[PDB]
DNA sequence: GAATAAGCAATTCGTAATCATGGTCATAGCTCCCGCG
DNA sequence: CGCGGGAGCTATGACCATGATTACGAATTGC
């Protein structure tokens, strides 16, 4: 691996596609909660506050002063 | 106003820009009959044969169109007489005064009217016979009537017996009205009403109808 | 060619030819006859033949301004253009829709009254018309020499039914407002529904038709029927709120491609309540359109130029009311009566069984000619005493098959029509 | 006094007279003048109401006037048609007069001459002399042509004189022009009043050096200074261009008969009188019979324009304005309008006419010897052969092949000659009188005596090939059939057309019938259905194919349903079904079917689903009188064409039966014609239904039609189509045929009347004898009154193209197995005169190579379209890269007309380019040669457009330059197009058009 | 079947939508017209490629 | 409903909505993407008739509004 | 049922992209770092948003 | 000086207006890439 | 942390070129 050209270019590439698929999931999580069904989102806040806390230790890692 | 040399009979003919296309062919049937033309003594003097190739084409809308000028003292204007002598100018003069009841007047003269055009078919004739030049002016006749029929709107014939081929004779079709001459017998140029059928023609080909009133001479 | 004769003809070609748009068919052909002996006889002519015109009149009439502006000082005549068919009479002496250039039937007091009045003055180009409610309302009077409320109080005279024809006298540059357009519109104290105002100089042509309006869009209720004859409807459609939006013709409901539960492009007025003149984009055809519309309003109806007829059991009181006479029970008095009544009688000389039975019921021409041609007559003595149909391609027409659904009243009013023919005139 | 009418002819200008040229018995010619009268026809009231009174009154009786007006009832309240018989008077008028309702304008003034004086044009009268008052030597005057012209005598012959002529000028240029080419020979073919035919040329000795003028006269040629020293006997004469003129002026000032030339009034006698009026002066007068008036020869233009689409300028006629009464006859004229022909030139016209079969004596390496009898060829083409061969110089073998006529004999029965040919491997060969293997402008270039020896032998073969035209057409017996039949002058037989012809004996008829008819409203043009043509149900017949036709069908529909504009009742249109089917039960019960025939037609308006015409056959019809007038005509000379030996009276029998033919259809045409007097649109709508329904009739008779044990039975009832008639309608019908003939008949093709009828039978004298069983059946049971079909031939190996094209060989009913056939062409590449020869010829190749591999039928047929294909493209490529067929194998030919919807025309535009770029100008109606020429750089053509614009007008001094080429790819593409129909085998020959010319072919659909 | 329910939210609010489309539709003009035949394509492009995911997998 | 005019903001609007309705169903074919390739059996024949009743009501909608003359 | 699995796969690829940024970010360089920094709280922003969707109720 | 004309059917060939299909080009969505306060 | 400027992509309606379809007239012939 030379420059790190490409893997900022496969990570911007990466990056999008998980914007795009986190918005895909709060869209059709807005769906599902308009359509009417009542539903329980605990593992998912689980979940969520596991992967929160990985990427802010990812953040704060990532830095470069 | 450009102009051409030719081997004798004028020597020279003045022409307007608009009578240019047909310019050459002139030359070449005129080089061949006027040699044996110039032999009989014709009604115009040869230097009045083309006074009307001066006149332009754009301009003009309506032909009136004769067969030959007079037998004798031909102007080289056809239906022109500064004396008032010949009975065709006559009852053409009759007729307009019929139609705009302008009836004193010295004479008529269709030249210098805008958008008419006065025509001679054959263009000279032997002093004292009618179509006697027809021979010498049939192929002259069909060119420059037949340039005269692609810029003019309607053309205006005065006989039935001189001008029963002439839509053979001009192959591009126009307007033509086939009118009566005005020596026609049985008073049949004073029954009709071309003049008129002239200006309706001109109107249903959005064109400006024709003042008659301007070839009045008072 | 060159006779008195041949330039009446050129100058009745020239006439005509000054009025192609406002011709009907009659005088297009007789222009065209016209074009070819004139083609036939003077070799080149400048006009051509003709075979499809666009009737339209807005060489006449100025581009419509749509927004207030200032009025010039002058004398001002302002006409009230109302919502109807525009028609227009041409020299032709038959009537001519803008749009379609097809001459339709009119009743005959009213033609001749037309006859008169272009017997009175030959300058005037053509007479504007409305075809609004089954009544003939002059829009219009367009005359190259002449005012039009001479022709407004001449056709008066006739018994037309004629606008309330306003002149007032403008001194200063006034803005036209909406306002002003109502006061005008209230002053022309009409209950007749008029979409726009025209007004004219004294000495002045080329008329400018004002329009105030907004482009709106209301829901649309149902589609409603309402009787403006013996059997004729005009169409109306009605909103969800109440409000009624009035339709010109049933062409008019077709053409918007109106249905239920959608909505529509109407021109809102101070009172009145304004369908466009527009073409559906809703893609779906003639024909489904006619058979969702006769669903949703009945199978009774049927489309009847720009009206829907209705249908029924119809006996001698429809013939006598077509006949415009006195009411007869039984076959002899009314033979009796139509003998007491020599213009009757005459008019059903002129008038063939076929067509006195068809206008008697209210039906169309050209699809009940379409009907009549599908099925198959058993024929005795001049009488229909049994019919079967042939095609059943005619019947998914709706007009087509309600009017075949009233044959049954139509073969007892032919019958009776075709036994009044026979002992009054044999 | 007995006379024998030539020709009658009028007075123009001073005093309207009206002249008769006549002969006695001893051969004096007799001239009778008349006064000719404006005729008008009014009624009492109107007669006793003129104002100014009548020059003359002729009572002609209490007679009806129909208005003959078409006007459609929805209903059967048709009013009377308007019936008005009052008492007539012929007013006699000698100055034209303008009456107000005055009645029979349509007739001209000669026929109400000739009608209400009993003349016949065509007659022979004992003149009462106490009538007759002399005004000069040879004329006479007539004030009473009724009692003068009351003694019909018996036809006799007369002795006619004859002036047949043709010039020849010097042309440099392309064509002579008058002001600077002079006269090279005029040859004329002075047959006079004994009967003397002399053949003598004029050669102009201005051409000629005086060694080579002394050279001509010590070859035995004459020289003569003045008109005063000319002898006529002498074949050869020199003399200076001015006497040369002189002769002219004075043969053509002469009171011949008929002066007959070909192209020469637009060409020869123009040409002579226009040197005539340059070099002296002098014109050729023309005096009448009383020598009152005077007139010169003044070539006057008389144009036909067009009765179809914008009604343009589509014929031009070449008359001479004379008024002695000699028949100035353009032989020009008369066979553009009876010919049908590639060219009209004297070469193309000598090429059709004198055709004859002539077999070799002696192969030379050089001279072959030619002999034709009655034996090689028809009877009486071997004696016209050696009568044009008389003072021929070039025979044309076969086709191709021009010879020089080296030594010629004539013989008793035919002709013997010897030709300037190459060896030739067969033995008897097409011999004709077409083109020459001369240069025209090239050998006057090098002009001398040999030349001008030749060119006099060339311009009197021209002056008596105008005789040998004359008498093979029967010119005079033509004249004398158009004046009797017509009621017309014999100049004014052939220069009009139809309507013309018919007005004769039609106002014949309605002074006879006491009709006359008038019309109030405007007459009404639609469009309606004509005859009825089958589609041919296979393209090609292995067997034999019966043809049986109508004799005269449009005319007997005519007769038989009482056709006419006053025999209709009314019509009866209907817009609907319901009232269709009331005036069907009110038109069974009301108009009778044996009195009145009610004739279903199709709408004359969209509207209409019905359209029934009614025609009461109570009184005969004026157009079913006239059409038995023409009939009784035709009919007469049916009989003497069967009664002819000789191919010369059979083929002049056979054109005036044809010509009278033509105008029996024309009373229909007329009918059909909006402006004719004679329009009936119902009556020729009707024409075209009737027909129609007898075409249905005959074919579904004939359609599944078997003979079996001697008993025949059609497939169909024997009924009248249109009403009950007390014939039998049984199929079951006995025949006079030996019972072991077991035959199927099935209709395969019917063009209008002619229906074709296959036999299942190959054997051509067992299909004659069934086919002539076939046509008595048919004649006494099938069809009723006047209708009778006539089984014409029997067509063997019939290669049906399409509708109206079909190929085949002939064996008609007088014919037999042993018998030659003949090879009809209909409609194909080969009569088509837009139709190249190399298309004729290659579809002619192919089509025998394509019979040939067929009747082989060892080998598939798609192996049949690639070989046809291959050897296609080798003879296509073959001819693309050689070149050795010439122009004269790629002309095509189209008539010019001015009739055109559009102004810029491209056929119009190139006849006026040609008109202005050369001195051949093309009249109106004449036919031009005209080719697709490219430069010859221009490589193979894929993708063609503009392809009228690269047409050449050919003539016969076109020279195909280097730099130039015939375009040959849109000869290539027709010719291929013509086979790949004929071919089938659509995807292979998709692939061979786009491989070759790289668009899709068009295919016929069946 | 969280996926089932969003669906049947789907298509009940396209249908609704498409319900205001037959409403409108009649009226609408040419540019307004293009855009929602644009949008409408866009929406044959998302059930093709949903209709590809539940066939390929 | 009420009196309304000018269509530019209902077509605003109703754009507005179609294109969260794109946003729904590509979402839920992005995450139908995302669960099929975690590898769990998924068995969608109803599925592919909502998918097809769902073609069927757009292209309904779609007949009525592209075609103009 | 589907959500939870797809949010385990979506757990396991966010450690596959942590522990190779472990793995690689000794040195990043100061453009793309603050370009991975902002995208990162855009990201925070996105999952901040999702909270606030399950949290609603 | 001025004073007629036959119809329709059917086939082929060429020209020109119309339309199916494909290539291309401005343009609206449209969606990320980067950036600056 | 949040929205504006910018640039690349993807279709998409519209315009135009090319070639096949068809009406339209001429030309001919058969009838
Ligand atoms: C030739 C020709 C014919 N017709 C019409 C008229 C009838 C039908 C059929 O006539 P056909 O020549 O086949 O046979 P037909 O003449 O009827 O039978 P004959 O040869 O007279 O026995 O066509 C026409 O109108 N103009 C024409 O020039
Ligand atoms: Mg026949």
């Amino acid at each position: 691996l030379s420059d790190l050209k490409v893997a900022t270019d496969n990570i911007v590439k990466d990056l999008k596609k998980i914007i795009t698929r986190i918005s895909a999931v709060s869209t059709v999580l807005e769906d599902v909660q308009a359509a009417g069904i009542s539903r329980q989102f605990t593992s998912m806040t689980k979940a969520i506050t596991t992967l929160s806390d990985l990427v802010t230790e990812g953040k704060s890692k990532v830095v470069r002063k | 106003m450009n102009s051409v040399t030719i081997s004798h009979a004028p020597y020279t003919i003045t022409y307007h820009d608009d009578w240019e296309p047909v310019m050459s062919q002139l030359v070449e049937f005129y080089n061949e009959v006027a040699s044996w033309l110039l032999r009989d003594e014709t009604s115009p003097i040869p230097d009045k044969f083309f006074i009307q190739l001066k006149q332009p084409l754009r301009n003009k809308r309506v032909c009136v169109c004769g067969i030959d000028p007079y037998p004798k003292d031909g102007t080289g204007v056809p239906f022109e007489s500064p004396n008032f002598t010949k009975k065709s100018i006559k009852e053409i003069a009759s007729s307009i005064s019929r139609l705009t009841g302008v009836i004193d007047y010295k004479g008529y003269n269709l030249n210098i009217i805008d958008g008419v055009i006065p025509w001679n078919y054959y263009l000279s004739c032997k002093l004292g016979e009618t179509k006697s030049h027809a021979i010498y002016w049939d192929k002259i006749s069909k060119l420059l009537l037949q340039h005269i029929t692609k810029h003019v709107s309607v053309l205006y014939c005065l006989g039935k017996t001189d001008f029963s081929n002439i839509r053979a004779k001009l192959e591009s079709p126009v307007t033509t009205i086939v009118g009566y001459h005005p020596a026609a017998r049985d008073h049949q140029f004073e029954k009709d009403r071309s003049f008129e059928i002239i200006n309706v023609l001109l109107e249903l080909d959005n064109k400006t109808p024709i003042n008659w009133a301007q070839g009045f001479i008072y | 060619m060159t006779s008195s004769a041949d330039l009446t003809n050129l100058k009745e070609l020239l006439s005509l030819y000054k009025s192609l748009r406002f011709s009907d068919s009659v005088a297009i052909e007789k222009y065209n006859s016209l074009v070819e002996w004139g083609t036939s006889t003077y070799w080149k002519i400048g006009v051509q033949k003709v075979t499809n015109v666009e009737t339209s009149i807005s060489d006449y009439y100025d581009e419509v301004k749509n927004k207030p502006f200032n009025i010039d000082p002058g004398y001002y005549i302002f006409l009230p253009v109302y919502f109807g068919s525009v028609f227009i009479y041409s020299k032709g002496k038959n009537m001519v829709e803008l749009g379609s250039g097809n001459s339709f039937q009119i009743p005959d007091e009213i033609r001749s009254a037309c006859n008169k009045v272009l017997d009175s003055d030959n300058g005037i180009d053509f007479l504007r018309f409305v075809l609004l409610n089954n009544r003939w309302i002059m829009e219009d009077a367009i005359s190259k020499y002449q005012s039009p409320v001479n022709i407004f109080k001449l056709a008066s005279e006739y018994g037309l039914n004629i606008p309330n024809y306003l002149e007032i006298e403008i001194e200063e540059d006034t803005l036209f407002d909406d306002e002003l357009y109502s006061i005008m519109e209230r002053s022309f104290d009409d209950t007749f529904p008029k979409i726009s105002i025209s007004y004219i100089k004294l000495g002045e042509l080329k008329r400018q038709v004002v329009d105030f309006f907004k482009f709106s869009f209301m829901y649309i209720e149902s589609i409603k029927v309402d009787r403006i004859g013996d059997n004729i409807f005009i169409p109306s459609v009605i909103t969800k709120s109440g409000k009624k939006i009035l339709v010109k013709d049933v062409d008019h409901l077709i053409r918007s491609k109106v249905r239920e539960h959608t909505f529509v492009k109407v021109k809102k007025k101070n009172t009145f309540s304004i369908l466009y003149d527009y073409d559906g984009n809703g893609t779906e055809t003639r024909g489904e359109v006619i058979k969702r519309i006769i669903d949703t309003i009945g199978r009774d109806y049927y489309v009847n130029g720009k009206y829907f007829s209705k249908v029924g059991i119809a006996g001698l009181k429809q013939l006598t009311n077509k006949l415009d006479i006195n009411e007869c029970a039984t076959v002899d008095e009314l033979v009796d009566e139509i003998n007491k009544s020599g213009t009757v009688k005459r008019k059903i000389k002129n008038q063939s069984v076929f067509d006195l039975s068809r206008e008697c019921l209210g039906y169309p021409e050209a699809d009940f000619i379409t009907l009549v041609n599908n099925m198959r007559f058993k024929i005795e003595n001049c009488k229909v005493v049994n019919f079967n149909i042939e095609n059943t391609n005619c019947l998914n027409n709706p007009s087509i098959e309600t009017i075949y659904g009233n044959f049954n009243q139509f073969v007892s009013i032919f019958n009776t029509v075709t036994d009044v023919k026979k002992r009054l005139f044999e | 006094m007995d006379v024998r009418c030539i020709n009658w002819f009028e007075s123009h200008g001073e005093n309207r007279f009206l002249y008769l040229k006549s002969r006695c018995r001893n051969g004096e010619t007799v001239f009778i003048r008349f006064p000719h009268y404006f005729y008008y026809v009014v009624t009492d009231e109107i007669y006793q109401s003129l104002s100014p009174p009548p020059f003359n009154a002729r009572p002609m009786g209490k007679m009806r006037t129909i208005d003959i007006d078409e006007t459609i009832s929805y209903n059967l309240d048709i009013k009377d048609r308007k019936c008005s018989v009052a008492d007539m008077w012929l007013i006699e008028e000698p100055k034209k007069r303008s009456i107000q309702n005055a009645t029979m304008d349509e007739f001209f003034n000669i026929s109400w001459f000739y009608i209400s004086n009993g003349i016949s044009p065509d007659g022979c009268y004992s003149l009462d002399e106490q009538y007759l008052t002399k005004i000069n030597n040879g004329c006479y005057h007539c004030d009473d042509p009724r009692n003068c012209f009351a003694k019909e005598i018996p036809r006799f012959d007369i002795p006619r004189s004859y002036l047949f002529l043709d010039i020849e000028c010097h042309f440099d240029k392309k064509f002579p022009s008058v002001f600077i080419n002079p006269i090279s020979h005029t040859s004329y073919c002075y047959i006079d009043l004994s009967g003397k035919r002399l053949l003598f040329t004029l050669i102009n000795e201005e051409m000629l050096t005086e060694q080579e003028i002394q050279e001509a006269v010590d070859r035995g040629c004459l020289r003569i200074q003045s008109l005063m020293e000319m002898d006529y006997e002498r074949e050869l004469v020199l003399c200076s261009e001015i006497v040369l003129l002189r002769i002219a002026k004075q043969l053509l000032e002469l009171t011949f008969d008929y002066v007959v030339t070909f192209n020469g009034h637009n060409f020869d006698l123009r040409y002579i009188t226009n040197r005539l009026e340059l070099l002296t002066g002098e014109k050729i007068i023309f005096r009448s019979p009383d020598k009152k008036e005077a007139v010169h020869l003044c070539i006057y233009e008389r144009n036909q324009s067009s009765h179809k689409g914008v009604c343009g300028m589509a014929n031009t006629t070449f008359h001479v304005n004379n008024n002695n009464g000699t028949i100035f006859f353009d032989l020009y004229s008369f066979i553009q309008k009876s010919e049908k022909l590639d060219s009209y030139k004297l070469d193309s016209i000598s090429k059709n006419a004198f055709s004859c079969m002539g077999k070799v004596l002696n192969r030379g390496v050089r001279e072959m010897t030619f002999i034709g009898d009655d034996t090689t060829d028809a009877k009486g083409k071997a004696d016209t052969f050696a009568k044009v061969l008389t003072t021929g110089n070039y025979v044309t073998v076969d086709e191709d092949i021009i010879c020089k006529v080296i030594r010629k004999d004539i013989l008793e029965n035919g002709f013997k000659v010897v030709l300037s040919c190459p060896t030739l491997p067969n033995d008897i060969y097409k011999l004709s009188f077409g083109k020459d293997d001369i240069d025209l402008a090239q050998m006057y270039k090098d002009y001398n005596l040999n030349i001008a020896l030749d060119m006099a032998r060339y311009c009197i073969h021209d002056a008596c090939l105008c005789q040998y035209l004359w008498e093979y057409y029967g010119v005079e017996t033509k004249t004398d059939a158009g004046a009797a039949t017509y009621v017309l002058p014999q100049s004014m037989v052939f220069e009009y057309r139809a309507s013309t012809i018919i007005k004769g004996p039609l106002l014949k008829l309605l002074l006879e019938t006491k009709t006359i008819l008038v019309r109030s409203e405007t007459k009404q043009k639609f469009p309606y259905e004509g005859g009825k043509v089958f589609a041919p149900k296979q393209k090609m017949f292995s067997n034999n194919v019966l043809i049986f036709d109508y004799n005269s069908l449009y005319p007997n529909v005519c007769i038989f349903g009482n056709l006419s504009p006053e025999t209709l009742v009314g019509v009866v249109v209907s817009t609907n079904r319901l009232e269709e089917e009331i005036n069907n039960q009110l038109l069974l019960q009301k108009y009778p079917p044996p009195r009145y025939i009610t004739v279903h037609c199709e709408p004359r308006l969209p509207n209409l689903i019905s359209e029934i015409a009614i025609f009461d056959r109570s009184i005969e019809g004026t157009i079913p009188r006239l059409l038995r007038t023409f009939l009784a005509e035709r009919a007469r000379y049916k009989k003497m064409l069967k009664q002819a030996t000789s191919s010369t009276e059979k083929a002049i029998y056979d054109s005036m039966q044809y010509t009278y033919k033509i105008v029996a259809n024309s009373v229909y045409g007329l009918m059909g014609f909006r402006n004719s007097a004679l329009y009936s649109y119902a009556s020729a709508k009707s024409c075209t239904s009737i027909g129609r329904r007898m075409i249905l009739y005959l074919e579904s008779v004939l359609n599944g039609a078997e003979l079996s044990n001697g008993m025949l039975r059609f497939a169909n009832t024997l009924s009248n189509p249109f009403y009950m008639d007390d014939r039998d309608i049984n199929p079951i019908v006995k025949t006079s045929l030996p019972i072991d003939y077991r035959f199927r008949f099935r209709s395969v093709y019917g063009d209008t009347d002619s229906v074709f009828t296959e036999i299942d039978s190959q054997d051509v004298d067992k299909s004659i004898e069934i086919a002539k069983e076939l046509e008595r059946l048919i004649n006494s049971r099938v069809l009723f009154n006047n209708f009778k079909i006539e089984f014409e031939a029997v067509y063997k190996n019939l290669i049906m193209q399409s509708k109206k094209k079909y190929t085949t060989m002939k064996y008609s009913a007088s014919s037999n197995s042993k018998s030659v056939p003949e090879r009809i062409n209909k409609g194909t590449s080969e009569t088509r005169r837009d139709v190249s020869k190399f298309h004729k010829n290659m579809i002619k190749t192919y089509k025998t190579r394509l019979s040939e591999m067929l009747s082989e039928g060892r080998m598939n047929s798609n192996q049949v379209c690639i070989d046809i294909l291959r050897s296609l493209e080798t003879d296509l490529r073959s001819e693309f890269d050689s070149r050795s067929s010439p122009l004269e194998l790629f002309m095509l030919s189209r008539m010019h007309h001015s009739n055109y919807k559009s102004a810029d025309n491209p056929n119009m535009y190139l006849v006026t380019e040609y008109n202005k770029n050369n001195p051949e100008t093309i009249e109106l109606g004449e036919r031009y040669y005209f080719a697709y020429i490219c430069p010859a750089n221009v490589p193979w053509t894929k993708k063609l457009v503009n392809i009228k614009t690269y047409e050449t007008i050919i003539d016969r001094s076109f020279k195909l330059g280097s730099n130039q080429r015939i375009f040959y790819e849109v000869y290539f593409k027709r010719l291929t197009s013509e086979i790949v129909n004929l071919l089938d085998n659509k995807v292979l020959c998709i692939s061979f058009f786009q491989r070759m010319f790289g668009s899709r072919p068009t295919f016929y659909e069946a």
